[PDB]
């Protein structure tokens, strides 16, 4: 009567050869040799935005476009004013290594490094651009660049910061305050206050002010160490270091 | 004592027969009316 | 005084834009003023040593 | 086509891509980066605009 | 001793037929309506 | 010692399939819409 | 001073988030204010060591 | 000492190999816009 | 105290709702007022243990 | 005190339905108000046995 368990056992293991312990850890295995054998060895390249100028004088060197492999190389086109001047036509050398993504309307270029060590070399002519602007490009570099963004000299046929403080851009050229008591960061710039807060400033007044519709506001004034504030019906007073 | 693989044996393709008949599914059947 | 960085390295070539804002490619026979001669121009790790002793290299940001 | 969401998915465990965007009102396109495979899952990703 | 040849071979067709099933992926499915 | 020769064939073989795998590049995609 | 937390981290890249919702990427061989050398990455279990003793790490309720 | 034939014979596959990809070099292309 | 109860549990993770609607979700390695540290979360029975010796069970009807 | 009758009886599950309406579903570890606890519930004969010395059943007119 044996027999029958002695057979359930050597069938259950001749249909399952393996514990499930021994598949997770396999699976654990085969997860470790994925991520291993698509692993990318060699210090990969810090991904980055450029903009630089388009010299037309007849001695410059050419500007070079760092590339990668399988990833976007995005250009921008612009005049010396910075309005988009959109792109007629073009030609690259050795299409092999680099597809191109054209927008009939637009300055967007769309680039792809598909060859790994093979650089190239691209001519462009704008709508109202006289001279054509070349450029060179070179993949694998130790930088990669996401947006590049190209101001020309000549003029194109096209031609404050408060409102980016208000949506929470620090101005630069400022370092972090340290306060006592307060909702608000404030700002040191150039010899003038930016101070945000939500709440309403009384005595030493402002030069500016910008008040948001969800109820924040932003403050230019000039150089005071004590602040009144009327919040909620009453006055608070605060202190603050330049 | 060579009986116990025919008694291995028989019940291996009966086990294999019925375990496949807790894998099938099937979609519901979902309608409207007027 | 003024310094430059890599920008592109291949073989043969080097890519260096000033503290300026100047860029220009160069071989390793060249001169450039305010580092000299340039004595050794090396492809791995983008590091290029001049006669003056400066090392040109990548930005600590432009890595 | 007419969204303003972006409904993706990631094929393999840890590949690294990006893409551009080129909205309806904005001139200058914006490029994104994705990875899959970190510590955390973004559920969504909201994205605050300057612009 | 040679009684784990036997043991060699079946394990192998199981470690096969599930590292198959770790490689593939539906597409997710979008539905629209009004 | 042809062990080594059988264990560097099947290596080999599995070296061809993760070099086969690792030359393809595929492009980059548009797309547009109103 | 400031917390960072790890965002992302590939092998050989890293990339960080301050506490002022400032974002930024670094390397292995890199300076951080207040922190001083990174000297190594543990792309396991999201560890970062610097120079001045500190390790960098995901947060515990954004994990 | 008969080992410099085979060691002759992959060199030969191998350079016959590069010397077919150093002679093509592919056309430029050209796109137009209004 | 404030009692969590099991929405969820998987391999790895763990989801708890508490006795006010707190809804969380936990990893093996973390930290819990009123329990202490996390050691071990059973998967299987439905119980999570902590380190104040304690066990996060599925309740009668809420089950 | 409230009675039930079985109304449904799976391996594992139990619904009763109480002699004032409650209807209700039960698994073996309980605390059922009025008969306590349950040692073992068997789907064979239609019997629920309890710690304080109670069987329910199916009622007799209703089998």
């Amino acid at each position: 009567e044996v027999i029958d368990k002695k057979a359930f056992k050597d069938m259950t293991r001749n249909l399952y050869p393996l514990n499930p312990e021994q598949v997770v850890k396999l699976k654990q295995i085969y997860e470790t040799s994925e991520y291993a054998k698509a692993a990318t060895p060699g210090t990969p390249p810090k991904p980055t935005a450029t903009s630089q100028f388009v010299n037309l004088s007849p001695g410059s060197t050419p500007p070079v476009i760092r590339l990668s492999q399988g990833f976007v190389s995005s250009l921008v086109f612009l005049d010396s004013t910075g309005a988009p001047w959109p792109i007629a036509a073009y030609d690259l050398g050795d299409p092999s290594s680099f597809n191109i993504q054209w927008d009939k309307t637009s300055n967007t270029l769309m680039i792809q490094a598909t060859k790994l060590y093979n650089y190239g070399n691209l001519a462009v002519r704008l709508r109202g651009l006289n001279t054509p602007v070349m450029l060179t490009l070179i993949p694998g570099q130790k930088a990669v660049d996401y947006r590049v963004d190209l101001r020309v000299q000549g003029y194109g046929p096209n031609a404050d910061l408060l409102l980016h403080v208000l949506e929470g851009v620090p101005p630069p050229g400022s370092r972090r305050l340290v306060v006592s008591g307060g909702d608000a960061r404030a700002w040191l710039s150039n010899e003038k206050m930016y101070v945000r807060t939500n709440l309403t400033i009384l005595s030493p007044g402002w030069l500016a002010s910008m008040t948001s519709a969800d109820g924040t506001h932003a403050y230019e004034m000039q150089k005071s160490p004590v602040l009144l504030v009327s919040w909620h019906g009453k006055v608070m007073q605060l202190k603050v270091e330049g | 004592q060579q009986e116990i693989q025919q008694r291995t044996s028989d019940m291996l393709t009966a086990a294999t027969q019925l375990v496949q008949d807790w894998k099938q599914v099937e979609t519901q059947v979902y309608t409207e009316g007027t | 005084r003024i310094i430059y960085y890599i920008q592109a390295v291949i073989p043969g070539r080097a890519w260096l834009i000033g503290s300026n804002g100047s860029t220009l490619t160069v071989r390793e026979g060249s001169k450039i003023p305010g580092y000299g001669m340039v004595k050794l121009i090396d492809s791995l790790q983008g590091r290029i040593l001049t006669s003056s002793g400066q090392v040109i290299k990548f930005s600590q940001e432009d890595s």
